[PDB]
């Protein structure tokens, strides 16, 4: 199975953008 | 060509009894069977109806839940099974062949009838008379009334007449109220409306003096009427 | 040629008469323009009911190999063909039962090709011996036999008033008989290749014998001379079926190029195309009124085309 | 799942200093802003110095970074620094996440964006060839012909595919591609909004490709009893086929739903942390290829049979036709190159890179391949359209 | 000469012209498919 | 809507039931003509088989279903009724080996090899056999093999040069017949010996259609 990994490497990973990105909207405002 | 049936007897209201009605004489398993039963001096009544290979399975809506019915095919037969016997089902049982195409004739050979002794929405049509005393010679008419038009829209009414010679098993004579059957001699005619309906019994004879009857056969259940029974 | 012109005729395939497993080599219209019977190849010619797309009946034959069938003009006998030369009459109208054959009427050395009934007591056969026999039916024998041809006859179409024929041969020629005597009347050329089938005039002063080189012609009873000739140089196929319509004015072809063609009875104008079928046509069928006219092809399948 | 695990985190470091403002004396000295600006809260005693607090234990690399001082100058006059717009000023910068991690992310959403318009000109290149491929399976009716009426239902078996995969694609958009400046929408975008279609996807998709991989299984055990190899049953006809193909991963997905909505109902229901609970999902896609390499190992064998009667034939097509049918073939037999051994347990590295490229390259495409092989590469339906071609020749 | 079978050829397709079923298009009510 | 009519299309069902019940079985039956010149040696076969115009021959071996529908002796020509056979699984042509030293008896000038060519050619090129695999018995196998020894069979084909060898002749004339099929890519023309003796012929037929229906399957998965 791949897109049951891929999809849930692309979330695994896209997650932790906005997680980032979360800290990004803390700083600078 | 030939219909037997046995299981009668004397039960108690609150017994049960396999009915069976065995085949021959035909290729049975390409008919449609009726259990059409008749009141021990009241009309016919139509009780259950299995079609050709255990297809559309029908009861009759007085009936509908307490009998079991089946027919077992390697044995050519039908298994009329009663469970929870009522002291208001004395009947002489009926065991009708009945065949559906285009051009055909259901109904057309019945049963011998065996009888069965107890002890103690719907389209509902109408007689015209229950008895009419009629001298042979006369080319006596008789006629029939119902509550629905039965003239749908395919172009042909479906109604069947009969004829119960007394004792004996109810005769076919005009199948969809226009066409003379196979058996019966070229001197009747049927016509009728939507509703009303007649038979013209031309040049009476011996022997066909017996109780008339009528069917719809638009929508199930089927009803037959008091009877009109003719005299002498 | 001052008759006006009766434009397009263009039908539908109102129908859909599937239930076939092989090929379908004759469709034989009823007596009362209602049912028709399609003679299979797999093991099982059926009648059908035209107006509803029903089976009423399927007969398991014997002779595995149908080539032409029929329906009587009393509506309960089907003589199916066949090459192993047994034209099977069977029944329909039986007492207490489903189906039977009544007399299998052996006496044939060539192959069935199209059998008509004359009326419900005589059949009149045609097979590929050079011989379009009439029959009695219970009796099992022939009564008469028609010679006169050289090749072998491929099919038959009756007069309307039950006094002649005429001889599908594959001698280019086309032959007139009688019911009531047995004799030659008069036999008509024209023709190059072998022929496939004819249909006749609906008044009985012609018929339409439909070649294998793509020409219809129009042939004559009483004044010794071919009428009208048909011909496009753009279609080649053989012929496979002729009907006329009901009036005669009207003429319904069916040919190997996988579709019908409808020609006129002076015009000779290509005005019709009934096309829809995979594999060729086989037979068609002009009803005794007109209200239908259904075409056999190979593909197991019938449309009626109105 | 470690931003609603932070979301909620930062909701109990929220109230946890200002459950800290509840202990503060007042000010015996020059007094800033005691306040807490979004990440950072301080006692706010400073001699004209800067804060010499813990950066705060709420980040996801909290214990990486966390024997380190997040600063932010009061000014003599009791006031903090500002910045141009006027929003507060701190000193972040060191408690950041290092940047080899953000350089290592930033290569590898160049490959997620790489994969993810490879499938994605595949799937919309196969089915707008599947659904031309599948009008003429219906259009010119050899519809109930058991071969193309079992092609027909492979040809619906890759759009419901396909589709579903474009779907939790722009259902990862919407869900993914939003600014979060408002502290109120992200407060509801965790549970509420267009998320339930994200989980009803999530299974659609997750469906889509079980309904897929054991129809193939079907489509080998139809090639199994046409060529009539061993243990051939009798009245193993296809609507046997219609149960063991669409309705077998409604014996698989829903046992993976259930026991996914029971523990973890996390961002849109595609993150896998325990393979234990994934491992259901995975199991008959394992299977229906190792059963499919059987029926394909035994059906090589059968064409190498054939070896014999080509001798009037030239001597150069026994490589030929022998591969001329091994690429036709392969609708079923294009997976298990890779992911037989690796199977996701760990496969990490450029392994990772390389097993979710190659199967991501041949499935966006044998939509494309088997629309055209079996539907348009064999002489039947050309020649139906040759003649359709040429009855379109007089309208 | 020639017009003899012509003359009854033209004689019948007309007279029985107007109870055709093919030639004049028959309505969608007496179309009984 | 479907007053009592309701009942006919519940046997108009019923029997399209049974028609996809018997086409579904008379498909797996392998039916396949054979078809012989005037005294080839078609009557021993059916006599090596199992068991007025055409007949049958229903036999079956080893777990399949056999139909055999022998030509016989139609009078009129194989022009007309021929149309009939098409879908048919593997004809079988036939001729006997010993028939090549006698003139036919028609117009005694054509030989019984030159005239059987002459028939050959006419069924495997014509329209309605263009993928029908032929498989042609070489009959009268004994009976040819003492007619070799005595003949030169120079009567026959005179281009030939070669040894009077059963082994070299007869196998020269198998070469002889199946090089008349322009579609040698289509139609695998099996060929075998068999006579009065050599008993159990029909395991090769066995294993000869066994043989076609795969190439007929695999030819129409595409595949072939």
């Amino acid at each position: 199975h791949s897109q049951g990994t891929f999809t849930s490497d692309y979330s695994k990973y896209l997650d932790s953008r906005r997680a980032q990105d979360f800290v990004q909207w803390l700083m600078n405002t | 060509v030939q219909l037997v049936e046995s299981g009668g007897g004397l039960v108690q209201p609150g017994g049960s009894r396999k009915l069976s009605c065995s085949a021959s004489g035909f290729a049975f398993s390409s008919f449609g069977m009726h259990w059409v039963r008749q009141a021990p001096e009241k009309g016919l009544e139509w009780v259950a109806y299995i079609s050709s290979g255990s297809g559309t399975i029908y009861y009759a809506d007085t009936v509908k839940g307490r009998f079991t019915i089946s027919r077992d095919d390697p044995k050519n037969t039908l298994f009329l099974q009663m469970t929870s016997l009522r002291s208001e089902d004395t009947a002489m049982y009926y065991c009708v062949r009945s065949i559906y195409y285009y051009g055909s004739s259901p109904f057309d050979f019945w049963g011998q009838g065996t009888t069965l002794t107890v002890s103690s929405s719907d389209i509902v049509m109408t007689q015209a008379t229950s008895s009419v005393p009629v001298t042979p010679g006369e080319s006596v008419s008789i006629s029939c009334r119902s509550s629905k038009s039965l003239l749908h829209s395919n172009g042909n009414t479906y109604l069947y007449w009969f004829l119960q010679r007394p004792g004996q098993s109810p005769q076919l004579l005009i199948y969809r109220m226009s066409n003379l059957a196979s058996g019966v001699p070229d001197r009747f005619s049927g016509s009728g409306s939507g509703t009303a309906f007649t038979l013209t019994i031309s040049r009476l004879e011996a022997e066909d003096v017996g109780v008339y009857y009528c069917m719809q056969h638009l929508e199930y259940p089927l009803t037959f009427g008091a009877g009109t029974k003719l005299e002498l | 040629n001052n008759i006006d012109p009766v434009g397009r005729i263009q039908m539908r395939t109102r129908r859909t008469l599937r239930g076939h497993l092989a090929k379908i080599y004759a469709m034989h219209w009823g007596t009362d323009s209602r049912l028709l019977v399609s003679a299979s190849q797999d093991g099982k010619l059926i009648i059908w009911d035209s107006y509803t797309t029903n089976k009423v009946h399927a007969i398991p034959l014997r002779s595995s190999w149908v080539m032409t069938c029929a329906y009587a003009p009393s509506g309960n006998y089907v003589a199916c063909g066949g090459l192993d030369n047994i034209c099977s009459i069977y029944n329909l109208k039986t007492r207490e039962g489903n189906v039977r054959v009544s007399r299998e009427l052996a006496g044939h050395t060539g192959y069935l090709s199209c059998c008509r009934f004359l009326d419900d007591n005589q059949i009149v056969t045609s097979s590929g011996d050079t011989t379009c026999a009439l029959w009695d039916i219970e009796t099992g024998q022939q009564t008469t036999t028609f010679t006169g041809h050289t090749g072998d006859v491929m099919s038959l179409s009756l007069a309307p008033d039950t006094r002649l024929f005429v001889s599908g041969a594959c001698d280019a020629s086309a032959k007139l008989w009688d019911v009531r005597e047995g004799m030659c009347r008069q036999t008509f050329t024209g023709h190059e290749s072998d022929i496939n089938a004819i249909c006749f005039f609906p008044n009985g002063n012609a018929f339409a014998t439909g070649s294998d080189d793509a020409t219809c012609r129009l042939f004559d009873l009483r004044a010794d001379q071919e009428l009208m000739t048909y011909s496009h140089d753009n279609i080649i196929c053989g012929i496979t079926s002729v009907s006329f319509s009901k009036s005669g004015r009207l003429l319904l072809a069916g040919y190997d190029d996988f579709n019908c063609n409808v020609w006129d009875a002076l015009k000779a104008d290509r005005a019709g195309v009934l096309a829809g079928h995979d594999n060729r046509v086989s037979c068609l069928g002009v009803t005794d009124d007109g209200m239908a006219v259904a075409t056999g092809s190979w593909d197991s399948f019938l449309k009626i085309w109105n | 799942q470690v931003m609603d695990f932070l979301f909620e985190k930062w909701k109990l470091y929220g109230d946890q200093c200002h459950h800290n403002l509840s202990l503060l004396p007042p000010p015996t000295e020059l007094v800033c802003n005691r306040t807490f600006d979004k990440y950072s809260c301080w006692p706010d005693t400073p001699a004209n110095t800067t804060a010499n607090i813990s950066c705060p234990w709420y980040l996801p690399w909290h214990h990486k970074v966390q024997h380190r001082f997040v600063f932010k100058r009061c000014g003599p006059d009791g006031q903090w620094v500002r910045g141009p717009r006027g929003q507060p000023w701190r000193d972040a910068s060191q408690c950041q996440m290092d940047g080899r991690e953000i350089e290592v992310q930033k290569e590898v959403a160049k490959m997620y964006s790489s994969f993810q318009v490879m499938y994605t000109v595949g799937y919309s290149l196969s089915l707008g060839a599947l659904l031309l491929a599948l009008a003429i399976l219906g259009g010119l009716s050899k519809l109930h012909c058991t071969r193309n009426a079992i092609h027909a239902n492979l040809f619906a078996s890759f759009v419901l595919k396909a589709s579903s995969v474009l779907v939790i694609d722009g259902l990862l958009r919407w869900r993914y591609s939003q600014k979060i400046g408002d502290d109120l929408s992200v407060s509801t975008w965790l549970s509420d909004g267009a998320v339930a279609g994200c989980r009803v996807a999530a299974v659609f998709m997750q469906y889509g490709i079980v309904a897929n991989y054991c129809w193939l299984l079907v489509e080998g055990l139809y090639l199994h009893n046409l060529l009539g190899l061993a243990t051939l049953p009798e009245r193993s006809f296809f609507s046997l086929y219609l149960g063991i193909g669409w309705g077998a991963p409604m014996l698989f997905v829903v046992p993976w739903a259930v026991v996914k909505c029971l523990f973890e109902n996390v961002q849109c229901w595609t993150s896998n942390d325990n393979m234990g609970f994934w491992w259901i999902l995975r199991f008959p896609v394992f299977l229906a290829i190792l059963i499919n390499f059987f029926i394909f190992v035994r059906i090589v064998q059968l064409l190498v049979a054939k070896l014999r009667a080509r001798q009037m034939h030239h001597t150069d097509y026994k490589f030929r036709l022998a591969k001329s049918t091994l690429t036709l073939i392969p609708l079923l037999g294009v997976h298990e190159v890779v992911f037989m051994f690796v199977t996701d347990e760990h496969a990490q590295g450029t392994l990772r890179s390389a097993k979710l490229f190659f199967d991501l390259f041949l499935s966006s495409f044998q939509g494309l391949l088997v629309a055209v092989l079996y539907c348009f590469l064999n002489k039947e339906v050309q020649s139906e359209l040759r003649r359709r071609w040429h009855r379109w020749r007089l309208g | 000469k020639v017009s003899k079978a012509a003359a009854d050829l033209m004689a019948y397709c007309e007279a029985h012209a107007k109870e055709d079923p093919l030639l004049t298009p028959v309505p969608a009510s007496e179309n009984p498919f | 809507l479907s007053a009592e009519d309701k009942a006919a299309v519940e046997r108009s069902k019923m029997i399209d039931r049974n028609l996809r019940e018997d086409g579904e079985k008379a498909a797996r039956e392998v039916k396949l003509l054979l078809l012989g010149a005037g005294e080839s040696g078609k009557n021993t076969i059916v006599k090596q088989m199992k068991i007025t115009g055409i007949v049958e021959t229903h036999f079956t071996f080893k777990d399949l279903h056999f139909k055999m529908f022998d030509v016989g002796a139609q009078r009129s020509e194989r022009k007309k009724w021929i149309h009939c056979f098409e879908g048919v699984t593997a004809i079988i042509f036939c001729v006997a080996l010993s028939d090549y030293d006698l003139v036919l008896a028609e117009d005694e000038e054509m030989n019984r090899m030159h005239a059987s060519m002459k028939l050959f050619d006419s069924i495997c090129n014509n329209k309605w056999f263009t993928d029908t695999s032929i498989i042609l018995f070489l009959n009268k196998k004994d009976l040819f093999e003492e007619k070799i020894k005595k003949s030169p069979l120079t009567i026959c084909y005179p281009e030939y040069a070669g040894s009077n060898t059963y082994e070299e002749a007869a196998a020269y004339i198998q070469c002889q017949f199946e090089d008349l099929n322009k579609r040698k890519d289509t139609k695998e023309i099996y060929t075998h010996f068999t006579c009065s003796t050599d008993t159990k012929n029909v395991q090769f037929v066995f294993d000869a259609v066994t043989d076609v229906i795969i190439k007929n399957n695999l030819k129409d998965c595409g595949l072939f």
